């Protein structure tokens, strides 16, 4: 029954402030402490502060004291963490975990990102370099490059060419994200039968195809 | 306060017993630290494993056992399974502050060692007119999920561009990933051979092309 249903992912510009909501279910709200931990990309977990419904009083990490603020909503049994003057290094996933004799059950986490600008990706085709088919199978791909934000969505021939597809993790190059997807088919389908990658970039209303043509 | 020292990454196999440690830099680790261990399964999924330097169950396997060694805490996994493969974080309490360890990355080999199929792509048409030449090296169906990717341009080992990613798992449980080589057209139109050689254990699978 216990559930720590955490609030939706965030995205803001520097100097902005966010408030994370952590609704809890499945246990008595007043019996346990709620902790607000911070996991930043690579640097892993970080304790921020904790509030005690059991005493009302809150406890903060001094390196966070002025940045974040913990409040409790007993009426709905919901904890909140406020983040102020957001900056680049404040970008991460924020978790709420309940007390006990350990950080027993955690929330699903809420991601917060601060940064720059929105940019649809510039998609490029990747075609075999005058090779052929060694296994009678050929691999074509698509360069989903320099976009913002995430995520990117890539399909091959409208999701009709589902097998053979490998869509890779985005990468941060010029403080924009570059991605990759690849399809493997027999050497008969290409180029006789059309092969196209459909990349959808949500934040920009983008839906663009890249027909792949032999060099 | 101090430095909670954890293993960076460890690997084991089903039926084996694994030992994880967590060191306190302030010294002897006691009950006043309330040593806690959490588990993070790779979906950025978190859960409590052991608290009170002892306490076991919310429904945590009997095989997971925590302890206090002397100047550090130890999480022993006796009879290690594949689903234990996750990231283990430790936490020591000094006052009024909580410090978590770096996190111990435990991989449980639960499938045969498979090798990567690499496919090198040269810069596209449309792209090269943008003064840019991105080479892409896809790495697919490799288990375990660890590879290093080396480039050399015209035999010249590359220290530039090299944007390799962390291996993401595939439907078949194996891993996939790619490495990018970006630079300018002039550079591109400057050499002949561009090679990507992938490292997955003691074998390097190279992949080249002579554009011109
Ligand atoms: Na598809
Ligand atoms: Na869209
Ligand atoms: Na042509
Ligand atoms: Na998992
Ligand atoms: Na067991």
């Amino acid at each position: 029954e216990v559930q720590l249903q955490q609030s939706g992912p965030e995205l803001v510009k520097p100097g902005a402030s966010v408030k994370v909501s952590c609704k809890a279910s499945g246990y008595s709200f007043t019996d346990y402490n709620m902790y607000w931990v911070k996991q930043n990309h690579g640097e892993s977990l970080e304790w921020i502060a904790y509030i005690d419904p059991s005493n009302g009083d809150t406890f903060y990490n001094q390196k966070f004291q002025g940045k974040a603020t913990v409040t409790l909503d007993k009426s709905s049994s919901t904890a909140f963490m406020h983040l102020n003057s957001l900056t680049s290094e404040d970008s991460a996933v924020y978790y709420c975990a309940r007390g006990g004799g350990l950080f027993a059950f955690w929330g699903q986490g809420t991601l917060v990102t601060v940064s720059a600008k929105t940019t649809p990706p510039s998609v490029y085709p990747l075609a075999p370099g005058s090779a052929a088919q060694t296994n009678s199978m050929v691999t074509l791909g698509c360069l989903v490059k320099g976009y913002f934000p995430e995520p990117v969505t890539v399909t091959w021939n409208s999701g009709s060419l589902s097998s053979g597809v490998h869509t890779f993790p985005a990468v941060l190059q010029s403080d924009l994200y570059t991605l990759s997807s690849s399809v493997t088919v027999p050497s008969s389908p290409r180029p006789s039968e059309t092969v196209t990658c459909n990349v959808a970039h949500p934040a920009s209303s983008t839906k663009v195809d890249k027909k792949i043509v032999p060099r | 306060q101090a430095v909670v020292t954890q293993e960076s990454a460890l690997t084991t196999s089903p039926g084996e017993t694994v030992t994880l440690t967590c060191r306190s830099s302030t010294g002897t680790i006691t009950s006043d630290n309330y040593a806690n261990w959490v588990q993070e399964k790779p979906d950025h999924l978190f859960s409590g494993l052991i608290g009170v330097n002892n306490a076991r169950p919310p429904g945590v396997p009997a095989r997971f056992s925590g302890s206090l060694t002397g100047d550090k805490a130890v999480l022993t996994i006796t009879g290690a399974q594949t689903e234990d493969e996750a990231i283990y974080f430790c936490a020591l309490w000094y006052s009024n502050h909580w410090v978590f360890g770096g996190g111990t990355k435990l991989t449980v080999l639960g499938q045969p060692k498979s090798s990567p199929s690499v496919t090198l792509f040269p810069p596209s048409s449309e792209e090269l007119e943008t003064n840019k030449a991105t080479l892409v090296c896809t790495i697919t169906d490799f288990y375990p999920g660890v590879v290093t990717v080396d480039w050399k341009v015209d035999g010249t080992p590359v220290t530039q561009g090299m944007e390799t990613t962390q291996p993401s798992k595939q439907s078949n449980n194996k891993y996939m990933a790619s490495s990018y080589l970006t630079l300018t057209a002039r550079e591109w139109e400057r050499h002949s051979s561009y090679s990507c050689q992938v490292t997955h254990e003691g074998h390097t699978v190279e992949k080249s092309l002579s554009r011109a």
